[PDB]
Parts: structure tokens; C-alpha cells; sequence
């Protein structure tokens, strides 16, 4: 059984920093395309990063450039997510994604780690 | 991007029903190379999403039955011929073809009142 468990989330202040985790069980950590995805309240689903089984990033959105880093330490079978300058709007449960060859999009999701802004 | 536009936004159901949910594309999904990358997810209350049916008509690993999807262009369909409580909760189209991948408004299942 695939198995993703992200972690880090909290409480945060407003322009702080985040750093989340998921660690990931079950599958060949090393050969997957991994993403992060963020649900806000509303229970809008967005992209926020994707990287290679060669840990270089693949994709980003321009609403973040220069505040996001998406890595991975495929010996350690885990996936990171670094956000800087934290804003009101970066509060979200944070999913980690596997990306699917088939499917050529996400295909298992963690439980997700959430990340609440406060003033 | 592409937007992808879930009607209804809300559909009360009665266990055993036969319903269909709607996804329309911003921008046709068969304007490159990448035809009809549409795929839809459910959302459990409580639970994380699940992959159930990937590039229209694909069910994924442990899909029943009873799920089954169509279209092309930009009209899609998620067809489910008899829900179940476990089919309740939060769908989602999402769209591959294009960069980036992004998802729908959300079509939530519930029981009428
Ligand atoms: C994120 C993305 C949508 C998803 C796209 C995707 C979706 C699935 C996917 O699968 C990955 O395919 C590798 C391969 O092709 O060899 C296999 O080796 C991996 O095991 C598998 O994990 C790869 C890609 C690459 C581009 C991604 C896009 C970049 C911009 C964008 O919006
Ligand atoms: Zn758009
Ligand atoms: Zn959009
Ligand atoms: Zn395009």
C-alpha cells in the first residue's frame, strides 16, 4: 500500500516561514514525479509545486516564485516544501501528491498538513 | 488557465440513485498532443482525495463498477449508476493537457434532505 504522510504545518505568523514534509512508504519513492497541492477553506484545490525523481523542480506558479522551494532527499523517501513571506492567504491544508505516468497527474494523496497564518 | 467549471455545484441524491456530473473546459483538451488528460478525484468527508477514473474513461486501481466517465473537447461526465455512502463527498475534474495541471470547481454529493 502506497502510503504519503505530510507533516510540518502549524501555526504561523504573518511573513514567517514554513517547511513540510511527507514521507512516503509502499512505492519506489525514487522513480516518482512528486507535487504539492493546497486546499483552502473553500475547498479550492491548487498546484503549488512538482518535482522529478531527479529532484529538480518542474513547476512553480508565478503567485509564489520567490517564496517556494519543493525538494527531495530520496534516500530518506521524503518530499519538502519550504514557503517564505507567509501571507493571509498561504493558510491551507497542504497535500503531498505521487504523479502517475498513466494518469500523467496525481494519482495517491497524503492526509495533508495544515498551515494557519495568524496576524 | 483552464478552468474547469462542475455543474452542479451541489447535488442532493438519494442512496441507490443514478446521477451524472458535469465538467466543462475553459479551452478544448484536444488542442495538443496531450487529448483529453481529464480526470476526476473524490473527496470523502474527513478523508483525502482519491483518483477515481484519469483520462476521461479510466477507472483507476479499486474503482467500482459503477463509475464510468465520457466526453471529449470540453464536456466531460462522471456517471455513477448507483451511489453508495462511500460515493458521497467532494468531486473534482482536473485537466493534464495543459500547463499547469489544474481543478475544478467541485460538484459535492450529498443526501437530499
Ligand atoms: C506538474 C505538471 C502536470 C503533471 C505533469 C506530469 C505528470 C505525471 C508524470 O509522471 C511521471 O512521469 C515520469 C516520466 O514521464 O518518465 C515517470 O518516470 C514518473 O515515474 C512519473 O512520476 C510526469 C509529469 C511531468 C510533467 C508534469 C507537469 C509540469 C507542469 C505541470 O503542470
Ligand atoms: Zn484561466
Ligand atoms: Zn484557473
Ligand atoms: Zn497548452
Amino acid at each position: 500500500q502506497v502510503q504519503l504522510q505530510e507533516s510540518g504545518g502549524g501555526l504561523v505568523n504573518l511573513g514567517g516561514s514554513m517547511t513540510l514534509s511527507c514521507v512516503a512508504s509502499g512505492f519506489t519513492f525514487n522513480t516518482y514525479y512528486m507535487s504539492w497541492v493546497r486546499q483552502t477553506p473553500e475547498k479550492t484545490l491548487e498546484l503549488v509545486a512538482a518535482i522529478n525523481s531527479d529532484g529538480e523542480p518542474i513547476y512553480y506558479p508565478d503567485t509564489l516564485k520567490g517564496r517556494v522551494t519543493i525538494s527531495r532527499d530520496n534516500a530518506k523517501k521524503t518530499l519538502y516544501l519550504q514557503m517564505s513571506s507567509l501571507n493571509f492567504e498561504d493558510t491551507a491544508l497542504y497535500y503531498c501528491a505521487r504523479l502517475n505516468y498513466a494518469v500523467y497527474g496525481m494519482d495517491y494523496w497524503g492526509q495533508g498538513t495544515t498551515v494557519t497564518v495568524s496576524s | 488557465d483552464i478552468e474547469l467549471t462542475q455543474s452542479p455545484p451541489s447535488l442532493p441524491v438519494s442512496l441507490g440513485d443514478q446521477v451524472s456530473i458535469s465538467c466543462r473546459s475553459s479551452q478544448s483538451l484536444v488542442s495538443n498532443n496531450r487529448r483529453n488528460y481529464l480526470h476526476w478525484y473524490l473527496q470523502k468527508p474527513g478523508q483525502s482525495p482519491k483518483l477515481v477514473i484519469y483520462k476521461v474513461s479510466n477507472r483507476f486501481s479499486g474503482v467500482p463498477d459503477r463509475f464510468s466517465g465520457s466526453g471529449s473537447g470540453t464536456d466531460f461526465t462522471l456517471k455513477i449508476s448507483r451511489v453508495a455512502a462511500e460515493d458521497l463527498g467532494l468531486y473534482f475534474c482536473s485537466q493534464s493537457s495543459h500547463v499547469p495541471l489544474t481543478f475544478g470547481s467541485g460538484t459535492k454529493l450529498e443526501i437530499k434532505r
